């Protein structure tokens, strides 16, 4: 309600440090700018982006306080079950903050002309706008990503209580940060909770999309 | 076998 404890401050610092190490490589941004505007090249660019995110996700997750202490199989189960959710969350941040106006407009043009159906494209861009409206801080993007990743309810987890012990202090820090920075808006934490449930819907859209030149063996064996 | 995840998780 007033301030974070030194322990909550320490926990937040490790999440923030790990979250800020990520950067879009020059090679990827140069492709969005110069490659041909065809379904083939547009899908290829997006596949490259999807693959780069998996590497970014593993490295962020490995540095989360207590992730290394979880059983090896549970570490794999958490990465598999959150990969799609963490991708759409990070993509929302880049679209609304990182990418320059023109470069983001070219990537949106590439996305909308990559052979993917509107049944997938429409909720994706609806979710991007819905995220933009909340005007989330970097602390809020970092905590939300960590909460999504450390979900104790994912399939094939053996020791769920261990993941529960890791996630509960993050929800506590996030709620406290809402009370400190938005004390005039008591429904702010609830709006952020609304994004966790909207993100869950992307597990179906993604698995249904994968069912249909679009064949990418590497990403298919990770996701499902 | 989740060979890629296993490699990336236990790397460097
Ligand atoms: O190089 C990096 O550092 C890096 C980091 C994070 C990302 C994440 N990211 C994405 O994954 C997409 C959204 C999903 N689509 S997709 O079309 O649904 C699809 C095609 C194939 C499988 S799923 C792909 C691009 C995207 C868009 C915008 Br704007 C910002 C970030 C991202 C990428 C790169």
């Amino acid at each position: 309600h007033m301030e974070l404890t030194p322990d909550q401050q320490t926990l937040l610092h490790f999440i923030m440090d790990s979250y800020n190490k990520q950067r879009m490589p020059q090679e990827i941004t140069n492709k969005i700018l110069k490659e041909a505007f065809s379904a083939e090249e547009n899908f290829l660019i997006l596949t490259e982006m999807a693959t780069n995110h998996v590497q970014v996700l593993v490295e962020f997750t490995k540095k989360l306080p207590g992730f290394q202490t979880l059983d090896h199989e549970d570490q794999i189960a958490l990465l598999k079950g959150s990969a799609v959710e963490a991708m759409f969350l990070r993509s929302a941040e880049i679209f609304n903050k990182k990418l320059p106006s023109g470069h983001s407009d070219l990537l949106e043009a590439r996305i909308r002309n990559s052979g993917i159906s509107d049944e997938y494209i429409t909720p994706m861009f609806s979710f991007y706008k819905s995220i933009g409206e909340l005007k989330m801080t970097q602390e809020e993007y970092a905590l939300l990503t960590a909460i999504v990743i450390l979900s104790p309810d994912r399939q094939y987890i053996k020791d769920r209580e261990a993941v529960e012990k890791l996630q509960e202090p993050l929800l506590d820090v996030l709620q406290k940060l809402c009370k400190i920075h938005q004390p005039e808006n008591p429904q702010h934490f609830a709006c952020l909770l609304g994004r966790l449930t909207e993100l869950r819907t992307f597990n179906h859209h993604h698995a249904e999309m994968l069912m249909s030149h679009k064949f990418t063996p590497l990403l298919c064996e990770i996701w499902d | 076998e989740n060979a890629l995840l296993r490699y990336l998780l236990d790397k460097d």
